[PDB]
C-alpha cells in the first residue's frame, strides 16, 4: 500500500465529548485514544480549571462553534438524562447540564433543516441502540471500542472508500449481419 | 421489451402484427452448428397463439415457416393448424401469403 | 447509475465494490453507491439520501441498477411479512433501519403503472446468486445474470440497441473474454471466485450473517483507514 | 381465494361484495379482498399487499379468482398500447387507485411457464359482462360464465 | 340498517396534526370537525402553552407515542418545506419544525419496518397527488372534505366493509353414472 | 361576538423586563403599551428610587419571584452585551447588568430541566432571528410591535384559540349487503 | 504512581473564609483542615487580635486582593443572612457583616463579566443546593467533608485529571482494492 499525510488543520481538530456518568470511565478511555491520535478533546474533566470560572460559558463555547465536532456518548443513563433529569428524586446537576446541552445540539440540529453535520452518536459497551435518541438515530451509530477505526475517519472528515475518477468509454463495434 | 416488460410486449406485438411467423427448424441452406439455456418468448408467444386459436378469430394472421424438418412436439403440432410454407422450395408461395 | 444492494456479507459487499470499480474504469459509467458516500447519507440520513437519488435517477433518465441476492429476497420476504425482519452484520453500522428495504419501499409507487419498469436494471451475479433470488415484483421485466450478459446492461446503461436491421453493435472490451482480460475484471472475478468458494464452504452463511492482482496506482477504488 | 376485479361501476363494486358474501355465507370459503383488507392494504401498501396475496395463493395452491369486465377490457387495451389511459370513476376517486394492473404485473411473469393457469380462475357475469371482455392471455385458461 | 355502540378507548383517541402554514384555515376546521366527533386532536395552535414551555419535547411527545395517531395536512407548502431547498427555510420557522417532524415520521416509518401504521396524509382543497411525499404514496391518500366518512373509520380504526365469519361447508351430493 | 372577564389575579400581573440601551426608546413604548392593558411592569428606568437603594438586590427580587414574567427585548446590542459586554466596553455598568441577568435567566432554565416558563423573547425592530440567545430559540419568540395582541394574550395567560368540550364517540351505524 | 510537588509560590497560599454562626463549628475543622495541609486561611476567630483595630479594613483587605482565594461556607443561615439579616432578626453584627461581603462579592463578579475567578462555595453538613446563592450556582459546588481533596486541589490550583501531550494525526493508509 501507500501512506496519505494527514493535511486537516488545526482547528478542524477540536472535539467536545457530551456524556453521562455511567460511562465516565470508558469516556476518559476515548479520550485517552483521541487524545494520542492528535485530536484536540474538550471534556469537562480536563477542563475543569477553566470550565470552574463560567460552566454555561464554557459549553456555549463549544456548542457554538461550527468547526468542532461533537460526540455524543450513549448510554442507559445518558436517555434517562436528556429526556427526564428533572424528574429524578435528587438533582443531578451532571444530568442537567447534559440534558441543557443536548437541547442546545437538537435546536442547531432543526435550524440547519435537520441536517446533521457535525454531531457523531456513539455507543458505548453497556449502550443499545434504542438508548439512541431518536433524531440521531438518522445518521451513522458507531459503537466504541469496535468502531474506533471508523470514528478516527468520521472525525479526519474522510471516506474509508474513495472513487476514482470516471475511466474512458469503451470500444465501440460494429459488425454486419 | 425492458420499458414494457416482455409479456405486454409480446402482447402488443400479437395485436399489431399484420401477420405472424413461427420458425420452427432450422436453415439447411447454410450449415451451421445451431449454437451462434435461457428464458425465451417461445411458451409465451406459443399460449398467446392458443387464445387465439380457441377464440378462432385471426387466424389469417399466424403463418408456419420450416427449413429442416419439424421436430415431433405437440406445441409444434398445435402450430400445424395454420399454413405451412416450406421456405426451401415455397419461397414464392410464402412472399405471396404474405402478400 | 445507481446501485441498489443488500449487504448480504462482507465478500458481497467486497463484489459490488469491485463491480463499481469496473463500472468507474472500464466502463467510463459514474457510480452512486452508499459505501462511497457516507458522509452523505450521514448527514442526510438513509431516507434522505434515498429519495434524492431516486428523484436524480428519474429526472436525470438515469438507470437504476438492483443486485439481486439472498439478502434481497429475504427483505422481500420480511416485506411481504412471511420472514422475521432482517438484521444484517453490514447495515448494523449504518443508520436506522435498512437502505435495501427503503430503497424498495421508495420503488414500488413506481410499479403501479404499466411502463416504468424501464428505469430499473435488475442484475444478479449468477455464480454466487440465482434467479429465484430476484424480488417477484422485478420478474416482470427483464433480468441479467452479470458478466454472463453484461455488455447487454452495459447497453441498457447507455440506452443502446444491440441489434439493428443488418448489423450489430458490440463493445470489445466489455465482452465475456475481454471481462475476463479487463484488469477491473480480473478483480470482480477474483473476488466473485472467493465469494463461491465461501459458499461452498459454509451453506449456511446467510444466516450466521444475519442477527490479488494490481491495477495502475491510483486508478481504481482505494480503501482508506488510519495507523 | 383472492378475487381480483376492476371497478367498473359502484354497482359492479355492489355486485363483487355480494358475490363475496354469497361465497362466505353459502358457499362457506374465505375470501381475500381489498374492500375488506383497506386496512392491511393501507398497512403494507398497494404492491406490497398484492404480492403477499399471490404469494399466499400460491403457496397454499389456493386459487385467485378474476372478474373480467368491461373495464377490464379497457384496461387489458391501455396495457397492450392501443387503449386510453382508464379513469374509472370508483378507482379515479378512491385513494387506492387502480389495482387491477398492479395484480395483472404481479399475474403475468407466471404465464412464461406453461403450468400456470392451474392456479387463476377466470369469470365473467353473462348478464352484465360478456366471454369477450378476458385479456387475451387469460384466455388461454379454461373460462366460465359465472 | 341497525344503530351500534362505538368501544374505541379514551386513550387511543389522540390524534395529532402535521400541516404548513398555507392550510391553516381548513386545519382549524378539521379541528373543529373531529372535536365534536369525539377525537382529542393535538394541534400546535390550540395548545400553544404546553407547546410555548417546550416546543421540542411538545413534538417529541406526540411523536414517541405509537397509540396517537398522525395526520399530515399535505399542500403545496407542505412538499416545498419537507423536501425543497432549505434557502427557502430561512424565513419561516415553522417550516423548519415541519421539516423536523417529517424527519421523525420517516425515521419512525423505517423504524417499523417501512410499514405505515399510523400516519395518515390528507389532501386538502389546494393540494394534488404529486404533492403527498414519496413514501406516504404507499398508502391510502384521503382528501378533505370529500372524504371525511372515510377519514374518522380510519382513526377509529375500523373497516368500512366487513365481512361475517365464515359459514359452513355446502352439502356434496353424488349421483351415479 | 362576546365579551369575557380575565379571572388574572392581581399578584400574577407583575412583569420584569430587561433590555439593552441600543432600544430604550422602544423598551419606553413597550412599557407604555404594557402599562396602559394593566400590567404593572418593572423596569430600571421607572424603578430608579427604589433601585438605587440596592441594584442587585432590585434584580434579585424578580429573579427569585417564580411568578413574575420576565420579558427580554432582543437586540443587534442585546446578544454583545450578554456575549461579551466587559470584554468590549470600558466598564458599560448597563451591559453588565444586563449580562448577569442573563446569566441568572440561563442558570434557572437548565435548573429547571431546560424548560421554559416565565421568559418571554421578544424582537425588537432593529433585531433578528440570529440575535436571540440559542435557548431562548426553544420557545415562542413575539416581534413588537408585530405580536402585541399575542404578546398581550401570553401575559393573561389566556389562549388565543379556545377548543370546544369534546364529545363522545360517534355512534356505530350497521347495515347488510 | 510517581509523587508531584507544586510550586505554588507563597503568595498564593492566602484563603479567606466567609460563613455563617450555625456553621462555625464545622468552620473551625475546615480552618484546621486547610491550615495542616500549608494554607494560609484568613479567619475571623483567629484574626480578631488584628480584626478589632479596623473590622472593615480587615474585610476589605481580602476583598481586594484579587489572589486571595475566598471559601464561601453555605449553610441555611447562610442565605437568611445575606438575604434578610438587618430585618429578619434582631441586629447580629456578624449576619451583617456577612452580608457585606456577600454583596461585595456580587459586585466584584458583575464587573468581571458575571465571571467567577476566586470564589468557591462550599457546602456544609447541615445544607442543601437550594442554599447555594443563584450566581454561586454557575461554578463548581463542594461538599464538606465528602469533597475536601477536591478542595484542596482547587486551592493548589492543580488538575484532577492531567491528559497526554496531543500526538501528531494519524497517517492515513491507503490499501487499492
Amino acid at each position: 500500500g501507500t501512506l496519505k499525510t494527514s493535511n486537516l488543520p488545526e482547528e478542524l481538530r477540536k472535539v467536545f465529548i457530551t456524556y453521562s456518568m455511567d460511562t465516565a470511565m470508558e469516556v476518559v478511555k476515548f479520550v485517552n485514544f483521541l487524545l494520542v491520535n492528535g485530536f484536540q478533546t474538550a471534556i469537562d474533566i480536563f477542563e475543569d480549571r477553566i470550565r470552574g470560572i463560567d460552566i454555561i460559558k464554557w459549553m456555549e463555547r463549544y456548542l457554538r462553534d461550527k468547526t468542532v465536532m461533537i460526540i455524543v456518548a450513549i448510554s442507559p443513563k445518558y436517555k434517562q438524562d436528556v429526556e427526564g433529569a428533572e424528574s429524578q428524586l435528587d438533582e443531578d446537576e451532571h444530568g442537567l447540564h447534559t440534558k441543557y446541552i443536548h437541547r442546545m445540539m437538537q435546536i442547531e440540529f432543526i435550524k440547519q433543516g435537520s441536517m446533521n453535520f457535525r454531531f457523531i452518536p456513539v455507543l458505548f459497551p453497556n449502550a443499545k441502540k434504542e438508548h439512541v435518541p431518536t433524531w440521531l438515530q438518522n445518521t451513522h451509530v458507531y459503537s466504541w471500542p469496535k468502531n474506533k477505526k471508523n470514528i478516527l475517519l468520521r472525525l479526519l472528515r474522510e471516506e474509508e472508500f474513495v472513487a476514482p475518477p470516471r475511466g474512458p468509454l469503451p470500444t465501440l463495434q460494429v459488425v454486419p449481419l | 421489451i425492458a420499458e414494457m416488460g416482455p409479456v405486454q410486449w409480446l402482447a402488443t406485438q400479437k395485436k399489431a402484427a399484420d401477420k405472424v411467423v413461427f420458425l420452427l427448424s432450422n436453415d439447411v441452406n447454410s450449415v451451421c452448428d445451431g449454437t451462434c439455456n435461457s428464458q425465451d418468448l417461445f411458451p409465451l408467444a406459443f399460449n398467446l397463439f392458443c387464445s387465439d386459436l380457441r377464440s378462432q378469430i385471426h387466424l389469417h394472421k399466424y403463418v408456419v415457416v420450416y427449413f429442416r424438418e419439424i421436430d415431433t412436439k405437440d406445441d409444434y403440432n398445435a402450430l400445424s393448424v395454420c399454413p405451412k410454407y416450406h421456405l426451401m422450395k415455397d419461397a414464392t408461395a410464402f412472399c405471396a401469403e404474405l402478400l | 447509475v445507481w446501485i441498489i444492494y443488500s449487504a448480504d456479507h462482507p465478500l458481497y459487499v467486497d463484489v459490488v465494490l469491485k463491480f463499481a470499480q469496473f463500472l468507474l474504469t472500464a466502463c467510463g459509467t459514474e457510480v452512486a453507491l452508499d459505501l462511497l458516500e457516507e458522509q452523505a447519507i450521514s448527514e442526510a440520513g438513509v431516507m434522505t439520501w434515498v429519495g434524492r437519488q431516486k428523484q436524480e435517477m428519474v429526472e436525470s433518465n438515469s438507470k437504476i441498477i438492483v443486485l439481486c441476492s439472498r439478502g434481497t429476497r429475504a427483505k422481500w420476504q420480511a416485506l411481504l411479512g412471511r420472514g422475521a425482519p432482517v438484521r444484517l452484520r453490514c447495515d448494523h453500522g449504518k443508520p436506522v433501519g435498512d437502505l435495501f428495504t427503503a430503497a424498495m419501499n421508495m420503488i414500488l409507487p413506481d410499479f403501479k403503472r404499466p411502463a416504468c419498469f424501464g428505469t430499473y436494471v435488475v442484475c444478479y451475479f449468477s455464480e454466487v446468486s440465482c434467479d429465484g433470488d430476484v424480488p417477484d415484483l422485478f420478474g416482470a421485466a427483464p433480468r441479467y445474470p452479470l458478466m454472463d450478459r453484461f455488455e447487454e446492461v452495459y447497453f441498457r446503461i447507455q440506452d443502446l440497441e444491440m441489434f439493428q436491421p443488418g448489423r450489430m453493435h458490440r463493445v470489445g472490451e466489455l465482452s465475456g473474454d475481454n471481462y475476463l482480460r479487463s484488469p477491473g475484471g480480473r478483480q470482480l472475478r477474483a473476488a466473485l471466485d472467493r465469494f463461491r468458494d465461501w459458499q461452498v464452504r459454509c451453506p449456511d452463511w446467510f444466516e450466521c450473517e444475519n442477527l490479488e492482482p494490481l491495477l495502475p496506482p491510483g486508478t481504481g477504488i482505494v480503501k482508506r483507514a488510519p495507523l
